[PDB]
């Protein structure tokens, strides 16, 4: 067949379309996108006191707020 | 007589006509001076709906949080 006529030409469209279809499935894009969405460059500036909200914690030790766990529980 | 009956038209239906075809065509000439008035006072001032030359759209404009605190 293929393989013997040119071998890594069909390696390089083996490896190629592995690399196009495969990111889809995959169990760690969303912890891809999690990791990368959650690092903070600038700073988190401080906001107006209450609109009565059950959020925006005015700690920053309290657990009130959404905070990251998963880099550590692997 | 014959000859005015069977062809030709009254004087009050070519009359009425050209009456009403001055009319008309009195309303088409002040309208027309009208048109070139309001063109040239309103590229004159710029307040009206036409001569409008799209300028900046702001709804990209988006104020937020920045790095920089003095902006």
């Amino acid at each position: 067949n293929v393989w013997a006529k040119e071998p890594v030409l069909v390696a390089s469209f083996a490896i190629a379309g592995l690399a196009v279809i495969l990111p889809t499935l995959s169990p760690y894009t969303k912890y891809s996108l999690m990791i990368n969405r959650a690092t903070p460059y600038n700073y988190p500036v401080p906001l107006r006191d209450d609109g009565n909200m059950p959020d925006v914690p005015s700690h920053p030790q309290d657990p009130q707020g959404p905070s990251l766990e998963w880099l550590k529980r692997l | 007589r014959w000859i005015a009956r069977t062809f030709f038209d009254a004087p009050e239906k070519n009359y009425e006509r050209t009456m009403a075809i001055l009319q008309i065509e009195s309303e088409k000439a002040e309208l027309r001076l009208k048109e070139l008035e309001v063109r040239r006072l309103m590229r004159a001032k710029g307040d009206g709906p036409w001569f409008q030359y799209p300028t900046i759209d702001k709804a990209l404009i988006d104020h937020s949080p920045k790095a920089t605190p003095d902006n």
